[PDB]
């Protein structure tokens, strides 16, 4: 029927009359602010905090918890649902963390959705504008379809590296950020593939298969070292914090930033390739997005913890060193790629200037925060020892 | 003076404050877990606070172990000096050798009471946890319902105090 | 130079080949099963497309909430009883959605196939969206409702009451603690397939009946994401159907999963529906029978029969204990009203007639008790009467199942009345059924959850409330109430004057 | 009060029951499709068509109109509100046009908004990533600031050229497309200024004032003929179709495409500039979107009109010849910019090849559609004379 | 190396420099005014930011329409009379919005200062937005309402009736035909400022009171855009004040614009409000007095006095001719009901009281007329009676103002009873007031609109209705009806029985 058969309390005369009669003259409490008991990180409490902080049911025996008592059901053996036992780091409150971008699910998928929609429009514009014509065939078929492509498994690996954290994080605010950090990473891996899939439609013989880029990753020598570092961060570390830290405040900051920025973002143009850059632009926007969160958790919160400041820095300094070497190594093996570049593409003066950038930025944004005194010259020197 | 803040809790915070030796603290933790955690605890006198106490002890042990160990050790050596990888691989052996769920059960619970971080490093601990737990489950979920309740109660060794079923 | 682009499906085609082999490439969590490394996922999604489809939904949802619904004052024109009910439904479900995040994370870590991981991942993000959605419902009713207390601080005030303990069991710990596959069955194979999915639609139905248009706007939006979670649970069973351990362990973890979930939701949900509303949609017994027997126990489980899955052996036992469970539970919930973070109401005349009509024999038992309590002044602050007193006077102990945390009263219940009490290494344990008892016997170390009587033992009632912030803004009036009217609200003082001290009921056996 | 003072017919018991009582048992007509009488371009009528076609109250005496009679109030002298007299082109129905992208207002601002928010996200990541460091200082201060900066006036002039069409277009579908082609042009001009403004923030000494770019536009040589063409297209053309057609199917299709794609996008990369290409990607996406619309209106509807095909092609050919000369002059003077670049940037062969790309695309996408006889080597030869 | 970006205002600071000088840089339209070369705009916007703020509004609007409102069946639960009102209100407004697109295009061309061009530009896009929003209301009511006819094809069925002609004067040709400044007065300084802005809000009130939540959702969104349009109309006055010609022509153009707008909206709006609703909000007379006299004639106009602006000299007459104008018109509107694309209703008993109370003497005049037509069976299809017939029998000719297109019956109207008939170069012309007459006498060539009687002369009523598709989808039932009930709807054949033939009333004059 036109009116339907289901009567609704908001519009049905009979039912609404009864409801309206039961209503009090005024709200039974003037405090209409949900999450009012939360300690604001900024001026006034934000929607982000209200909808997120304390969603995790931790009891007081987990720094910050507001509940009490043990869990109702545990693992065979007695292992707690969540416990202080899943990470070396200690804190006065696990709910202190705050994503500087204040990202809860809605704003997050809104931003990524815009990017997805624009991306589409862009590819349709690129293909129609024939901008492919000014693209170097070698770079296209060898450096983008093999070396760039293979790099996707690097990101994919860093992605999976977040699985344990997604399960073990000790707070909502930290769990949401971790989830987003890993989700952006797989996004990049899928974007690296998206391009190869695009090129496949505009370039007659281009093969989209991952066979070639995968082999370069699995058995190649350019990334070999890098892959070993990934496998370690992903499947050898059982500490959610160590994994997040080492991956974002060490590996990806050094190796990742170089490979993406100081290599393809700086050379793809030189071969008449504005396409690939369209995507690295996203990966770098994402990277910089994740970095603000990584900084707020490990430094503002943990590193400067009013009770375990020194303890945490010690552990993070320890972790820094632990993975700084495999990172250096990962780089060294990568340097062997420049040799495959046509003569004149670039020289050692540049490669040195770029490396020092990645390293200096690394020291400026991460190292100095935990007092991990590092030698810029030695590092560059060490990696540089990988050139032809 | 009750749920989150009470006399007994204050008493233990002052008892951990007098601890200034990785050895002494690592010991008090081990002994604390034996006295008040898991179904095999020595007594339930601190049942409402042991979870909070145990953590306040882990913190003291964690801070010390950090200022007492070195890069390589903090990552591979327990607070007792033991070699992490050693124990892990050893305990898994006993487990894979366990005759039945009753044996497996004790080894797993026991493993936790002794090696729970800050004692053993987190990385090895949770790795055993995935291995120990896997075996414990396999033995337990095998023919889960065959044993009647009357008998099961006997196997567990529980003292039945009352039963009613219409 | 024709306009060209690439869609999700075209990129997903190569997703499976994203993962590569090597030594330590295995899950970090204890499990008895072996998930296939060739397992595929139903929806060929990539991060960006996922975000778009979810964003499109948010737009609709939030647009309705911020515009038309606010202009219609939808946050207010809701029945008082339902405003209270949503404090529990939304916040309780919120924690379920929230632990689901960790669960699917643990699941994502379990799968070895790239597609299976990707599927779980999509849920990881869904559960995050659901956590924030349920949070938005309480956020909205707090901002524009007739009573913010509870909606505004449930994340801490829920810790006072006993009903919350059981929720954590089925929607928190049950979701993440134990064999990954066991957690999956609790979450997707039972919880979501048997309860949550049908539940969320049901909730929107009762909400509309009681004037609540906000919850339908949000929950129906959550519902659109369920088809994907259904697929994950189904695929979890598929990924282990070839493994030898399956035929040896599956049915056991499943039955345990079934009993765990129904044990709580059978009485709790029915209670929320029938006792938390004015206008009824359908008798809970009719609903339960349909959901549990037909849809799930029949159609859903039936399709998994080809993978070794069988009907939970504890099924017939559940239907037996079900009939009066929710009615039996509300008696205890109302009697312990001061421990909640919401206001409860006693059945009015129309409702008592409705209850008797659909549950012959309801009035002579429950009906008479309520009219007795009301005549004695349980609603009036100056009576000095809290129904828990009536239980003590008539020697009707209320116990907490050591396993499910569900409160039960053997001497008064019209439903299950079995009681098993044991002592082991200095601690007493109370059990309400044969299944929960076995779980504890075999896995003593998995269930050591302290109950409210143990933690509150010796404490005077008002001290606990105040300590846990069970108060409204004026620092005096209680959040919880025994009526839903605007006048004569109970204060911390009205409770202190009674001088009620908690006692551990199990000690009577000493 | 909690309930408010105003009573609403949808929720107020008393008022709603009065409403419900007067309702018919079912709809008084089962045809619930607004615009059902519009001839669909595609399989089924689109929301874009329903909401747009016939919004313009044209009488039957303006091809395709459904109303009757003269306008109610005309201009002093007698000029009609809208009339055939405002353009040389003729057709059987001014409402046949269809934006292939089916853009009505909501979809239009939705996409532009996504582009806006992502742009802001991109810049913040660009500055935080410190990519400006590797940009050649000369390209930055000379070519982006002055020359790319001067081009904003070109785009701005083209935006303005649409002002009369916004007022005179003979149908809603044409008016909506014209407005959007025009709006996208001022957006680009503003994005050019936004980049200059952005550079002023992360580059010490960079002056965002428009003084220099403007002086380059009003008095320089490089853009002299371009300015003369823009001034004419905008202010010496009173025919709304000659304006749109000549701007998009002639001037912007040749000069615009050359400057944006064959100069700035092609060369920016060689100077470590990924910033300018980000904005040019937007400009080119907009250009390709506009082209689809320009082709439908002038080729699919007017150039192929069943009754006025020959006539319309004659006129458009006339216009192509008229504006091709000034457009070649604009390209010719622009060739002067190449001499200003650092030696070794590009050579005569590259310049020529890039001109042929622009001229060849123009032939295929525009000239050939109305049988205009274009000699590609003759166009290129005339332009090359501008090389110093 | 800190995260940085750039906003709209930062780019807008230099937008005024975008325009440059050259001999032919001048407006392409005739005008007596010279807009100041350095005039500025109130809002520092750029295309990107404009798009964003509008998109955000669209999300909420369409969000509410597609979700909650649709689920509430809000498209149906509206009073029948109001569903009909919105067919005219929304589609007629749609054309004002549409012609405002062209109007502001013309202003943006007139403006020489980049900032004043950009202000108008922003309106050009808002007007397209508003055209599509109005279309959407008709679109939504057609898809989900109780009577789609009219809502689904107003763009062609509107051409049958006489009320449409006047609309195209004040909201179409009046917006784009003449001196750009004159058009600006009709549109902005008078149209929006005096009638549409207060009108849009008024409509949402009347709508809400009659169960319509669709119109408020869309129209409240439209209203948030009118801040910028008010600034445009204001800067138009400022950009010409310092011009010698402004003192000579401004007040004359303003007066004509005022009368134009008023002449049509005074009777039409009030008619739509009071006769197109069940539940009343306020008597049109008091609403008018506030808008026209207080809020506009005093507050708004006074502010611009400094620029040479004065109060409209025809204001006195406008007020004198206001009070009964709308009542005078509904008599004609109902009498000619077969020429509409909507269904009309006779005032009911409850309404007649309301009318008499608020307009003493309303019953002795109109009340009796309607009661008679009712007795003649104007509502019944078998009666063979149509109100028009009553005007013929009683020698009450209906004329059409050559200028405003407003239909009038001088011998029966309680408002202006004036009539001026002239012969010029072989054509007859009829006017209803001294202002419209002056306009035609001085500007003959601007007003040659042929009227319905002139175009329909000698034509049988059913033939015209059929030719212009004034029928429902069944191909026989008329779209227009003399009553708003669900049964007994007149058909084309019921009108052909009648055998009514149009005649030009002016042909009687010798
Ligand atoms: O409205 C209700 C709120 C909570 C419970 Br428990 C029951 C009913
Ligand atoms: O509801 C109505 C529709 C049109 C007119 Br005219 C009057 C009233
Ligand atoms: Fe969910
Ligand atoms: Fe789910
Ligand atoms: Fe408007
Ligand atoms: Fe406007």
């Amino acid at each position: 029927s036109m009116l339907g058969e289901r009567r609704r309390g908001l519009t049905d005369p009979e039912m609404a009359a009864v409801i309206l009669k039961a209503l009090p003259e005024a709200p039974l409490d003037g405090n209409n602010k949900m999450g009012y008991f939360v300690t604001p990180r900024w001026k006034r409490l934000t929607e982000y905090e209200a909808l997120t902080v304390y969603a995790q049911p931790n009891a007081d025996w987990i720094a910050g918890g507001l509940d009490w008592g043990d869990w109702t059901q545990k693992f065979h053996g007695g292992r707690p649902s969540w416990g202080n036992e899943t990470t070396e780091l200690r804190t006065v409150d696990w709910f202190k963390h705050r994503d500087p971008l204040r990202r809860w699910h809605a704003p997050y998928v809104k931003d990524k959705a815009e990017e997805w929609r624009y991306t589409d429009r862009f590819l349709q514009g690129y293909s129609a504008d024939g901008q492919i014509r000014a693209m170097n065939p070698t770079w296209r078929d060898e450096f983008i379809n093999r070396y760039w492509g293979a790099f996707l498994f690097n990101e994919y690996g860093l992605f999976n590296a977040h699985s344990q954290g997604a399960r073990e994080a000790l707070s909502d605010v930290t769990r949401v950020s971790l989830a987003f950090w890993g989700f952006d990473k797989i996004d990049i891996a899928q974007m690296i593939q998206l391009e190869r899939g695009f090129l496949a439609k505009i370039v007659p013989g281009f093969d989209e298969s991952t066979a070639v880029p995968k082999a370069e990753w699995t058995n190649g020598e350019v990334y070999k070292s890098a892959r070993l570092a990934v496998e370690g961060l992903w499947q050898e570390v059982f500490d959610w914090n160590e994994s997040a830290f080492s991956v974002h405040a060490v590996y990806d900051a050094l190796f990742g930033q170089f490979v993406r920025r100081e290599f393809f973002q700086r050379l793809a143009p030189r071969f008449g390739d504005n396409l690939t850059p369209f995507f690295i632009n996203q990966a770098q926007t994402y990277f910089q997005i994740a970095k603000q969160g990584v900084q707020d958790l490990y430094y503002n919160c943990l590193g400067d913890d009013p009770e375990f400041s020194d303890y945490n820095r010690t552990v993070m300094r320890n972790w820094t060193g632990k993975w700084l070497e495999p990172t250096i190594a990962a780089l060294r093996d990568f340097m062997g790629l420049f040799a495959k570049l046509p003569a004149g593409t670039t020289d050692k003066e540049e490669i040195t200037a770029s490396l020092y950038r990645v390293v200096d930025d690394w020291i400026e944004d991460y190292a100095s925060r935990i007092d991990f005194k590092a030698d810029r010259d030695q590092i560059v020197k060490a990696v540089l020892a990988g050139l032809k | 003076l009750g749920i989150h803040s009470n006399d007994t809790r204050d008493a233990w915070v002052n008892k951990i404050a007098q601890l200034n030796t990785l050895e002494k603290a690592a010991e008090m933790l081990k002994q604390f877990r034996m006295d008040h955690t898991t179904p095999f605890r020595n007594s339930y006198e601190l049942d409402n606070d042991y979870l909070w106490i145990e953590a306040k002890l882990e913190e003291k042990v964690a801070v010390l172990k950090a200022r007492a160990f070195n890069e390589v050790d903090f990552r591979h050596k327990t607070a007792f000096g033991e070699d992490a990888k050693s124990v892990l691989d050893g305990t898994v052996a006993k487990m894979n050798a366990a005759k039945d769920k009753w044996e497996a059960e004790k080894i797993h619970i026991g493993f936790r009471q002794a090696y729970k971080p800050p004692i053993m490093p987190v990385n090895y601990f949770l790795d055993g946890e995935r291995q120990l737990g896997t075996r414990l489950m396999e033995l337990r979920n095998l023919n889960y319902y065959d044993t009647p309740l009357e008998e099961l109660r006997k196997q567990r060794g529980v003292r039945v105090v009352h039963l009613q079923s219409p | 130079r024709a306009p060209t682009s690439v869609n999700a499906q075209e990129v997903h085609r190569w997703l499976q080949s994203f993962n590569w082999d090597f030594k330590n490439n295995r899950t970090k969590y204890a499990t008895k099963y072996k998930m296939a490394n060739e397992t595929k996922e139903q929806f060929k999604l990539i991060a960006k497309e996922y975000a778009r489809m979810e964003a499109v939904k948010d737009e609709r949802q939030f647009g309705s909430l911020q515009d038309a619904l606010t202009r219609l004052n939808a946050g207010v024109r809701v029945h008082p009883k339902w405003n209270e009910t949503m404090k529990v439904v939304s916040n309780f479900l919120e924690v379920g959605e929230y632990n689901a995040i960790a669960a699917t994370g643990m699941l994502w870590d379990s799968a070895q196939a790239a597609e299976q991981k990707n599927g779980y991942l999509a849920q990881v993000l869904d559960e995050i969206r659901h956590t924030h959605q349920c949070a938005y419902v309480n956020y909205y009713f707090a901002k524009n409702g007739q009573d913010p207390a509870g909606h505004n601080d449930a994340r801490r005030t829920r810790t006072i009451g006993p009903l919350w303990k059981g929720m954590k069991r089925v929607f928190s710990d049950g979701f993440i603690s134990g064999d990954a596959v066991e957690c999956s069955l609790n979450l997707q194979l039972v919880g979501e397939a048997c309860f949550t999915n049908p539940l969320i639609v049901a909730v929107t139905e009762w909400a509309a009946a009681n004037g609540d248009e906000i919850t339908p706007t949000v929950f129906l939006s959550i519902e659109t994401d369920e088809l994907r979670h259904m697929a994950n649970g189904y695929q979890t069973v598929v990924s282990i159907a070839n493994d030898p351990a399956s035929a040896k362990y599956l049915n056991t973890d499943l039955n345990n999963a079934f009993w765990t979930q129904q044990k709580y939701f059978t009485p709790v949900l029915g209670m929320l529906f029938e006792y938390g509303s004015k206008f009824k949609v359908e008798p809970w017994v009719k609903t339960w029978d349909r959901w549990v027997y037909e849809d799930w126990g029949g159609i859903w489980i039936g399709r998994l029969g080809k993978y070794g899955v069988e009907s939970p052996r504890s099924l017939k036992d559940a239907k037996q204990d079900a009939y009066w469970a929710h009615h039996d539970l509300y008696l205890l919930a109302y009697a312990l009203w001061p421990t909640g973070f919401f206001r409860l109401a006693l059945p009015d005349q129309e409702e008592m007639e409705w209850f008797e009509a659909n549950y012959p024999g309801w009035y002579d038992h429950y009906g008479k008790i309520y009219e007795e309590w009301r005549a004695r002044g349980c609603e009036d602050p100056s009576s000095g009467f809290i129904p828990l007193m009536w239980f003590i006077e008539n020697n009707h102990p209320i116990y907490i199942d050591r396993v499910s945390q569900v409160p039960f009263c053997p001497s008064l219940a019209k439903g299950a009345s079995t009681l098993r009490v044991h002592e082991y290494n200095g601690e007493m344990h109370t059990f309400s059924d044969q299944w929960g008892e076995r779980m504890w016997l075999a896995e003593p170390e998995r269930y050591e959850c302290q109950n409210i009587f143990e933690q509150y033992e010796g404490r005077e009632l008002s001290e606990v409330i105040a300590e846990l912030h069970g108060l409204r803004s004026d620092g005096k009036t209680l959040i919880a109430q025994p009526h839903v009217r605007g006048d004569k609200l109970w204060t911390l003082d009205d409770i202190k004057r009674l001088n009620c001290v908690f006692k551990n009921p199990v000690k009577a056996f000493n």
